[PDB]
């Protein structure tokens, strides 16, 4: 196209990466389950963190 | 003639004086005519497949006396028809079946054949076909091939003065450009040495080619120079004197003969002395022995006794050399005639720089020039030189090349050999030297006689030619070793080689492009288009008159590199551009038309399109403005040979549609004709209120509308089809008939607009042949409506109209008049991956019942279901196994007990923000995979729908035929009530008394049964085409194409413009309450800023407003008398008054029209407004406009009082209000608008890239970096080129901080530079980052 | 990396690298096989060719890639390019948090703000919105926040007003030349898909409204917000860095308003009366008692800061008009009334803003500038200025002027037929008389057009500068100029044939009248050369800046 | 002249930008030239504060 320096390889997106709008939610889910596991008894947290 | 049936519906009031002698021809002529010449059976070398065949044929093997000749060709029926070919995606093409004859001559002949096998019509390739509208379908998409403009083959003599060497002196060069084969260039130098180079290669002394033609030095001087005869008679040097030789020279000695001294020494020889010598007939004079010291000897001279060469040809004689050749008995010495002014001694000095001697020497030095470095050989040099310009294979000028060649050389024969001859080369050199001598002139490239026009037909022939040469090598190669009777002309000729030459052109070539169809004018202005470097070629040339439009060209990187074809222009017989003209004999202007090419028109004196003649057509004025040779001035009454045909012929279809064009500056006029092609069609086809009269022609000539094949009365009118019962005078005897027009309904255009036809006629109405049956998109009752005219007011309104910005009343969007319908084609592909096949199944992980609602059991949205952004059009799921989740996700599924599927969701969903209704679904399936439920339902529907259509054909057709049988049976055997009782099927038995009517019943019988079976075969074929598995790409199992119809109205950001080049972007949509209104209380639709009018000089936009206002008046008035229901008399009276308008116009008019049914219908169509026609340069004048405003009841000033709808108070000064035609271009704001937060990223270098059609971020350029550098903003720039883009880490570390509420950046290094380090380090360069 | 349809695609280096290995490996083999010299020599050369082709292709044979004619791109070509490096050179990397669209007016804006389409802002600030939604607890977690904005729940719009309020955005146009090509604004949420841009800024950008599109950038980091506000902000650059003159100068409609405002006709409603102050002056006008322009003495209070850092006040009865009286309400403090007492053309109206800046400082000038725009648009709208076809007045003497100049050409022609003058001398002469004629017609229609308003105050007659529409445009400085006006009414010019010569039969007609076939055709070259010259010289200009920024 | 004066720049990373890349890299690589940044062009390439 266009004869411009745009070349086929410039259009191949990275599928093995992880989008930040997600990565943010991973760091959050850690904080989430870690909060909710302190709401239980020390053995329920230990047994659930173990399983 | 004298007015058609759809002309009785509405008539355009036409100002303008000049009567039209010629009416606009078919606008699509070029495209259709060209292709018509390519594919056709022509029994001769006239351009076509026949000609391209006859060139390379017959093909004989190598010395083997095995020859393959060509018989005839045929085009098989197309595999798919035009409509079907578009859906599937294949090309619309026909098989090429060519009969070949294989002869084998007995080895060691007398020439005779052992056996000759005639192979019946071997198939080579499928060549595309042109639509009835002049388009091609390459892959499912209508594409147009633009005609090209290039330098005509022939010889061309140029200057190259100025810039070279900066010494002046100019230069003179000739160039021989063949249609095929190498270029032959001749050129001078500052030393007046003639040089030659083949193609652009190394410069070589000119004479070196003559030697390769086997010409010795003696004949070169003898060819290019005259002979000065020197006689040694008695003793010491006499000389022959042609008395003209003394012009331009001063006597070098006593010029005396016949005992009388004519000229003394030191007296220059003027016309007086020459007369004396001429009239006294002085043949021989006495000259000194020293005058030949400079004279170059012509031929060779040897010593008769010693047999040794005294002096070689082309040597300057000296007083000592004269002695050595005199005692040998030489009476005569021939020398060159050399004059530095009249006849130049150029060739003589060219020979002294020539390194070669004989033919082999030149051939050696020539062969080593083209292919240097390799050792030359005699047979190699001979072969090369004969293969360049002398070989019928590698060189052709064809007809145009040879003609202009001979024509520019002042020859007689207009046609000749297609290769170069020694006579030809010599003549060209002669002409170049003559120009350098001062007699003759150099051509110019810009002249339209040297510019030839190709077109689809000519171009395709070349590609097919290329295909045949690459197949030729193969055929000879096989016929080399061939066994006698086993092989035949199939095993040799392949398909793929020839087919790929033609296929590579139409498929991808700079001249083959998507038709620009958002607009009928766009189509027709695309199909007429030309293509051709510095400013010389871009600029407008005097020869462009009547051929190329001066004002329609793109404004941008290529200006004047495109143009467009003029209105009346036609391709010349030889391929030049010729234009219509009127032959003026004696003092009368004769209406016989005459077509003159670019060179033909040159010498004649041509009058002006605008001129005054009368009665017999004698020029009124004693002198009239005319143009003769490349310039225009006043010319005497009776001199003029010809006159311009029409006032329009200078412009193009685009420019010819601008009313009052003569009043607009060319810049804005260009932009206008440039923008008019972008007008998207509207929901309600309106009509131009102000017009030219081309709009009718553009609408009809373009295929967008549906034109009557034959005249008659409408039998049936449906929004789908139209059936016309033909008149008997127009009807053919057999089959009887009716014409059935199947209308195109709502469907996707190339630009995603809506192209839909509407019936413009009513049940049982008389229609005449060549009448508009149905309007297309953006056409109204046979005229061309690219938009909708509306009430406009010029005044600054609180800055909302600030630059070009347009402020539009809410009334416009409420009336839904500028609303536009877009049809978008969305696709869903079920592919094949190594992990597994993708399913179109309706079972999608993680979607609610509301999501899957709009889908059927199969997973495809129902037809007609209205959707918005995000809705699932097609359910699709692809296998991805062993997800490999993490600890906390595993707990999540554990708590909520969800089984995470082995399949990932690929389903096709509606793009963000776009909302519409689903109008169609297509299912393509691989051959061999089972069609799912929905796909089968579609196939069944298509089957039933097909049967209904075909049956409809047969039903209406059969009745049409039997209705004729009823009429013929009543002649000769009339029984009226008796005949229609018995079953219609039993009618065919009754015969007739001896007459042709018995044979007429016979005719109708034959054709009846034919239809019965023709229907049958057509149904079968259609059914097979439905059920046959469509061929898909490798890897694709099935494809689902959904068609959405979005209806967008108008919103701030859309581009809008008038025909006069005034752009605009709608700013605010204002309530009707705030709209300026007049005393009568009627608000105004649009408020334009007046400030745009004076700067950009377009005054027509004002005139267009004024006349428009007046037009609406005549409309409004009728609307009152029709609402009064006065009577036919009052109405008739008032309308007649309008169509006359005070004096001298060409309109004529009524009282021939039927006073009741025809007149009342016309007025109903005029009540919206009175259509007016302003011819391009013949258009109306202020006075005519003011008078129409008098009839209008509206002021002459064109301005009235307006009141602000807010304060209700008046406006100081009157403001101009009227009706301007305005187009909606398609830039519409909800396309251009894009925004991105965090999208996908490119793999090779991590950078924002749109993969979802969620667009990649805006491109931040170098210039913008400077802008940040000028400000003190360092951090904005770092974040711009590091964290916001290129830093694969910094981006995520940033995003997390943005949600946490900490605005910071932990920048790191952009990955781009990090790659440059490895790329440098990949070489032998050690690049490190030092210190700390 | 794989592609759709299962096909693969890879860089050319592989094709190159592969080659270098093979030949190399083969050579290793050829040593252990004890091959003759002539072979291992050829293999070594082949290795040399492959390595050379790998590093920089095109300096020897130009090796071509497998099955594809186009030569395979080597490592040097990855760095190299047009020009130099691809990375920072134009262009130059895509950037997140951005967008773009068609632009419109938005005259209501203050100079420090701009209209931003709702949808664009939502997608732009997505991370800010996510983080703010769960900071106040309207969303449980970031995902739930995503679903909220993806659902476009009504509550999110108010949260966006928070992240938008103080948060500048960058606006950019296509040919960025000077630093004003990018400027910071405060975002204003706007329904609709078009960007609204303050008119006063339209000059610095060279942005028309004929459909030009503009780009938006979000300043993420805190330092960028403060850079934008303290550097790239609209209000902090009001002056061209090229010359101290204000670049915020009112453009066209606004100055046409003020010109029509402070102007005076000879006799108008309220002429001669006297008023206490500007307040009751507007009260007179708006109520319909007095005309906008009438000569009147009114008491005004002006200020001069000529003390030491201290504003002096002085009051007097100034002889002025009603419009100028009303306009004075905007002028802040220490400016003298002399500045508004004139006719206020586009030239004077700029020096007004300039002095205001050099006296009161920055802040007073900004709010001043805003007010000037608002009042300019407003009063221009009241004025009902328009342009009609009868607004262009042709001189009554034109046809006669053409005729007299037409006699001149035939005189010199008669002199050339008799050899009294040489061909070249004739051409220049004829060309001269036609040129002089153009000047004659120009200074005729200019006199007629300019002053022809002839009106009555209590006596017989008097004549002032015309109130005819098109003159006001050209006179005020809004739009149009004597050259363009000359083309509308008087004859237009003598065009030039392509070779650069000028045709000796000028265009005798104008746009108000019709041009015939020939006249238009001759006009085309000037148009065509005009468009071509600008379109090429535009690129040339850029090139100049390029060399300049490199050398500096 | 302007186009000639821009040729000389101590930082080679800047020169590799707007000049001919190949020659710049080589001619610097032999001398072992150590680019200290300190300029604008070069700092933009490497992506740090101007
Ligand atoms: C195969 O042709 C392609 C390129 C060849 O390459 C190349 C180097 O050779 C070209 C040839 C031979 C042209 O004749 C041409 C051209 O005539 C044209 C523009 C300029 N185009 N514009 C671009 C878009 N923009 C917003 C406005 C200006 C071009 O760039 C080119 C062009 C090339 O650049 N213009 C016009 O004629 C005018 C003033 C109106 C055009 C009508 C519509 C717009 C077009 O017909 C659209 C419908 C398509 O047809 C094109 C998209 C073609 O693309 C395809 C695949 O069909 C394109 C010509
Ligand atoms: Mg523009």
């Amino acid at each position: 196209g266009d004869d411009e320096d745009s070349h086929l390889g410039d259009f191949i997106e990275d599928t093995t990466l992880e989008l930040p709008l997600d990565s943010a939610t991973t760091e959050s889910l850690r904080a989430a389950t870690h909060d909710v596991l302190a709401g239980l008894t020390a053995r329920e947290a230990k047994v659930l963190r173990m399983r | 003639m004298v007015y058609s049936y759809t002309e009785k519906k509405r008539i355009r009031k036409d100002f303008g004086k000049r009567p039209q002698v010629l009416d606009v021809p078919y606008l699509l002529s070029i495209q259709l005519d060209s292709f018509q010449k390519f594919i056709e059976q022509d029994p001769e070398g006239q351009y076509g497949l026949e000609a391209a065949f006859r060139s390379v044929f017959p093909i004989q093997s190598y010395s083997g006396n095995s020859e393959l000749q060509y018989v005839s060709y045929r085009l098989g029926e197309p595999v798919f028809d035009v409509q079907e070919c578009q859906i599937r995606g294949v090309t619309y093409s026909a098989p090429l079946r060519v009969k070949l004859r294989l002869v084998i001559y007995e080895r060691e002949a007398p020439e005779g054949t052992v056996k000759d096998i005639k192979e019946q019509e071997v198939y080579m390739g499928e060549i595309p076909l042109m639509t009835d509208n002049g388009t091609f379908v390459i892959n499912g998409t209508e594409r147009v091939i633009v005609s090209q403009l290039h330098r005509s083959p022939g010889v061309f003599f140029d200057s190259d003065k100025g810039k070279t060497h900066s010494s002046g002196k100019v230069l003179y060069n000739a160039r021989i450009i063949p249609y095929r084969g190498s270029w032959l260039d001749f050129e001078f130098d500052p030393k007046d040495n003639l040089f030659v180079r083949i193609d652009r290669r190394r410069k070589l002394p000119a004479t070196i080619i003559l030697r390769a033609l086997n010409y010795t030095t003696e004949q070169i001087l003898d060819l290019f120079f005259e002979k000065v005869i020197f006689e040694i008679r008695d003793n010491k040097l006499q000389m022959e004197l042609v008395p003209e030789r003394l012009r331009g020279e001063t006597a070098s000695f006593d010029i005396e003969a016949n005992g009388k001294v004519y000229v003394e020494k030191g007296r220059r020889i003027t016309a007086r002395h020459i007369r004396q010598l001429e009239k006294d007939d002085v043949k021989l004079i006495e000259v000194p022995v020293e005058y030949i010291a400079g004279k170059v000897v012509a031929k060779d001279y040897i010593d008769e006794s010693t047999g040794e060469l005294i002096c070689a040809a082309n040597m300057e004689l000296s007083l000592d050399l004269l002695a050595k050749l005199s005692q040998s008995g030489h009476k005569r010495i021939e020398t060159l005639f050399t004059n530095d002014l009249d006849h130049g001694p150029y060739i003589s000095e060219t020979l002294r720089v020539d390194p070669t001697n004989d033919r082999l020497s030149a051939l050696v030095e020539i062969y080593r020039m083209m292919r240097p470095g390799e050792p030359p050989t005699r047979e190699a040099a001979e072969s090369l030189f004969e293969n360049l310009f002398f070989s019928e294979d590698r060189y052709d000028l064809s007809a145009v090349g040879r003609m202009k060649f001979n024509r520019s050389l002042l020859r007689e024969e207009i046609e000749g050999s297609g290769i170069l001859s020694k006579d030809d080369i010599i003549d060209v050199m002669k002409k170049l030297i003559d120009i350098r001598n001062g007699k003759g002139e150099v051509d110019d490239i810009d002249h339209l006689g040297n510019r030839r026009i190709r077109s689809v037909g000519e171009m395709a022939e070349n590609q097919f030619r290329v295909g045949l040469v690459r197949v030729e090598r193969a055929v000879k190669e096989r016929l080399s070793l061939g066994d006698l009777d086993t092989l035949m002309p199939q095993d040799m000729i392949n398909a793929k080689p020839i087919s790929a030459a033609v296929k590579e052109f139409f498929g991808s070539s700079q001249l083959s492009q998507f038709m620009d169809q958002n607009n009928p004018l766009s189509e027709i202005t695309h199909k007429r288009r030309i293509l051709a470097a510095g400013f010389e070629v871009r600029d407008v040339h005097p020869t462009h008159y009547g051929r190329v439009c001066p004002i329609e060209t793109p404004e941008g990187p290529n200006i004047g590199l495109i143009n467009s074809l003029s209105v009346y222009a036609q391709t010349n017989e030889y391929g030049f551009l010729e234009t219509p003209y009127r032959k003026v004999t004696d003092g009368v202007v004769t209406d016989e038309i005459h077509y003159l090419s670019a060179i033909e028109e040159g010498n004649y004196v041509i009058a002006q399109a605008n001129s005054n003649l009368d009665e017999e057509g004698h020029f009124v004025e004693d002198l009239v403005t005319c143009r003769s040779k490349g310039e225009s001035s006043l010319f005497s009454r009776d001199q003029v040979d010809y006159m311009d045909v029409s006032t329009q012929q200078v412009v193009s279809v685009g420019a010819s549609l601008i009313p009052f064009l003569e009043h607009d500056d060319a810049n804005r006029a260009l932009m206008g004709a440039n923008m008019q092609r972008q007008a998207v069609p509207t929901l309600r086809a309106d009509k131009p209120l102000v017009g030219t009269g081309m709009e009718r022609a553009v609408a009809v000539d373009s295929g967008v509308t549906a034109v009557a094949k034959r005249g008659g009365v409408v039998q049936y009118v449906d929004a789908s089809r139209i059936v016309i019962k033909v008149n008997e005078d127009e009807m053919y005897p057999g089959e009887a008939g009716i014409d059935i027009y199947n209308l195109t309904k709502y469907t996707r255009s190339n630009q995603n607009t809506c192209i839909n036809q509407m019936p413009c006629v009513s049940l049982g109405e008389p229609v005449e042949r060549g009448d508009v049956l149905a309007d297309g998109p953006s056409t109204d009752l046979g005229e061309l409506a690219l938009g909708q005219n509306m009430r406009v007011a010029f005044m600054p309104w609180n800055g909302y109209n600030f630059e070009d910005s347009i402020l539009v009343s809410e009334r416009v969007v409420q009336e839904d008049r500028f609303t536009t319908i877009h049809i978008q084609e969305l696709a869903c592909v079920s592919r094949d991956t190594k992990l597994g096949p993708e399913e179109i199944t309706a079972d999608i992980p993680n979607v609610g019942e509301a999501a899957l609602s709009k889908l059927d059991e199969s997973g495809i949205v129902y037809i007609g279901a209205e959707v918005t952004g995000g809705d699932i059009l097609v359910g699709k799921v692809t296998p991805k196994g062993e997800t490999q989740l993490t600890p906390e996700e595993k707990l999540l599924r554990a708590i909520f007990g969800e089984k995470a599927s082995d399949v990932k969701d690929s389903s096709l969903r509606v793009p963000n923000g776009v909302s519409g209704t689903v109008i169609d679904v297509q299912v393509f399936t691989r051959d061999g995979v089972e069609k799912d439920k929905r796909a089968l339902e579609i196939e069944e529907m298509q089957l039933k729908q097909a049967k209904k259509d075909l049956s409809e054909e047969l039903q209406i057709l059969e009745a049409g035929l039997f209705s004729r049988i009823r009429a013929v049976l009543v002649a000769g055997g009339v029984e009226a009530e008796k005949l229609d009782k018995l079953p219609r099927d039993r009618w065919l038995e009754l015969g007739l008394t001896d007459e042709e009517k018995q044979n007429q019943l016979e005719q109708l019988a034959e054709q009846y049964d034919e239809l019965k079976h023709e229907f049958e075969k057509k149904l079968e074929a259609k059914r097979r085409k439905i059920t046959q598995g469509d061929d898909l790409a490798p890897g694709v199992l099935k494809i689902v194409k959904v068609y959405l119809a979005v209806k967008r109205r108008i919103q701030p950001g859309d581009k809008m413009a008038g025909r006069h080049g005034n752009k605009g972007v709608i700013s605010k949509i204002n309530p009707i309450e705030d709209m300026p209104y007049d005393e009568n209380g009627t608000p105004v639709d649009i408020v334009l800023n007046p400030l745009g009018v004076p700067s950009r000089m377009n005054i027509g936009q004002i005139l267009e407003t004024h006349l428009g206002m007046a037009a609406k008046g005549i409309g409004d008035k009728i609307n009152a008398m029709l609402k009064q229901q006065q009577e036919v008399a009052k109405l008739r009276e008032f309308i007649q008054r309008a169509y006359d308008l005070g004096a001298d116009v060409r309109q004529k008019v009524d009282l021939s029209t039927f006073s009741d049914e025809e007149v009342m219908r016309l007025a109903e169509n005029l009540r919206k407004g009175m259509p007016i026609a302003t011819p391009v340069f013949d258009g109306a004048k202020e006075a005519e406009i003011k008078e129409l405003l008098k009839l209008g009841d509206l002021p002459t000033s064109g301005q009235i009082r307006l009141y602000d709808g807010r304060t209700g108070e008046q406006f100081e000064r009157p403001v101009t209000v009227g009706y301007m035609y305005m187009l909606k271009l398609n830039h519409l704001v909800d396309d251009k608008m894009h925004a991105r937060s965090t999208g996908s990223y490119s793999l090779v270098t991590q950078q924002p890239l749109g993969g979802k059609a969620q667009f990649g971020g805006q491109r931040f350029g170098e210039m913008e970096v400077w802008a940040l550098e000028a400000y003190g903003a360092a951090y904005t720039l770092q974040e711009m080129l590091t964290v916001k883009s290129d830093d694969v880490n910094g981006r995520t570390k940033m995003y997390k901080n943005i949600v946490d509420g900490n605005h910071q950046m932990e920048p790191g290094m952009p990955e781009s530079f990090n790659v440059l380090l490895k790329e440098i380090r990949s070489l032998g360069i050690n690049i490190e980052l030092e210190d700390e | 990396v794989p592609l759709d349809g299962g096909r693969f695609a890879t860089s050319d280096l592989n094709d190159l690298y592969r080659r270098v290995i093979n030949r190399n490996n083969r050579l290793k083999r050829l040593l252990d096989l004890a091959a003759p010299d002539i072979i291992v020599r050829n293999e070594k050369r082949m290795l040399q060719e492959a390595v050379d082709a790998l590093l920089d292709n095109g300096r020897r044979g130009r090796a071509i890639t497998g099955s594809n004619k186009r030569p395979l791109k080597s490592l040097a070509d990855m760095i190299k390019g047009k020009q130099g490096r691809f990375r920072q050179n134009l262009l130059g990397k895509r950037v997140d948090y951005s967008g773009r669209s068609v632009i419109t007016v938005g005259p209501y804006l203050r100079l420090h703000q701009c209209g931003l389409p709702k949808k664009m802002a939502l997608e732009l600030f997505k991370p800010f919105i996510y983080g703010k939604l769960e900071l106040r607890g309207l969303a449980t977690t970031i995902k739930a926040a995503k679903k909220m904005v993806e659902r476009e729940e009504a509550v999110v719009w108010d949260i966006l007003d928070e992240v938008i309020r103080e948060h500048p955005v960058l606006l950019n146009r296509a040919p960025t030349l000077h630093r004003l090509g990018i400027q910071a604004f405060e975002p204003v949420l706007i329904e609709g898909k078009a960007i609204q841009l303050h008119p006063l800024v339209c000059a610095a950008y060279n942005a028309d409204f004929d459909g030009d599109q503009m780009a938006v950038h979000v300043p993420l980091t805190l330092e960028a917000q403060l850079e934008a506000r303290a550097l790239m902000m609209s209000t902090n650059n009001i002056l061209s860095p090229a010359n101290g003159e204000p670049i915020i100068v009112p453009s066209q409609d606004v100055v046409l308003g003020l010109y029509y405002m402070t102007r005076d006709c000879v006799n108008a409603k309220g002429e001669g009366m006297v008023l206490t102050g500007p307040k009751e002056a507007e009260r007179l006008y708006r109520s319909g008692l007095a005309s906008l322009h009438a000569r009147v003495k009114v008491r005004i209070t002006e200020y001069e800061k000529d003390a030491n850092g201290e504003l002096v006040a002085k009051t007097s009865l100034k002889d002025t008009t009603v419009g100028r009286a009303i306009l004075w309400m905007i002028v802040p403090k220490g400016l003298p009334y002399s500045i508004v007492n004139q006719a206020l053309g586009k030239k004077a109206i700029s020096k007004m803003l300039n002095t205001c800046y050099r006296i009161l400082g920055l802040k007073p000038t900004v709010i001043f500038a805003d007010q000037i725009m608002y009042t300019g648009f407003a009063y221009a709208a009241r004025s009902g200025a328009s342009v009609g076809i009868d607004d262009m007045v042709i001189p009554e003497k034109k046809h006669e002027i053409i005729s007299e100049a037409e006699a001149e050409v035939a005189e010199i022609q008669e002199q050339f037929q008799s050899g009294l003058v040489t061909a070249g001398e004739r051409y220049n002469k004829v060309i001269d008389i036609w040129a002089a004629a153009n000047d004659r017609v120009s200074k005729a229609m200019m006199d007629n057009l300019q002053t022809e308003t002839v009106i009555n105050r209590d006596g017989q007659e008097e004549k002032q500068v015309s109130f005819n529409s098109i003159y006001m445009m050209a006179d005020s400085g809004a739009r149009g100029s004597a050259a363009q006006i000359r083309q509308l009414a008087g004859m237009r010019g003598l065009m030039a044939k392509p070779d650069g010569s000028i045709i000796e039969t000028p265009i005798t007609a104008n746009f108000r009248e019709g041009l015939n076939v020939l006249q238009y055709f001759i006009s085309t070259h000037g148009a065509r050369k005009g468009l071509a010259d600008t379109a090429l010289k535009t690129a040339n200009s850029g090139y100049l800046t390029r060399r300049l920024v490199d050398v500096a | 002249g302007i186009t000639k004066a821009s040729l000389a720049t101590e930082s080679f990373i800047s020169a590799a930008s707007f000049q001919e890349t190949t020659r710049v890299l080589t001619e610097a690589a032999v001398a072992g030239k150590r680019d200290e940044l300190r300029g604008l062009k070069e700092n933009v390439i490497v992506g740090r504060l101007i």
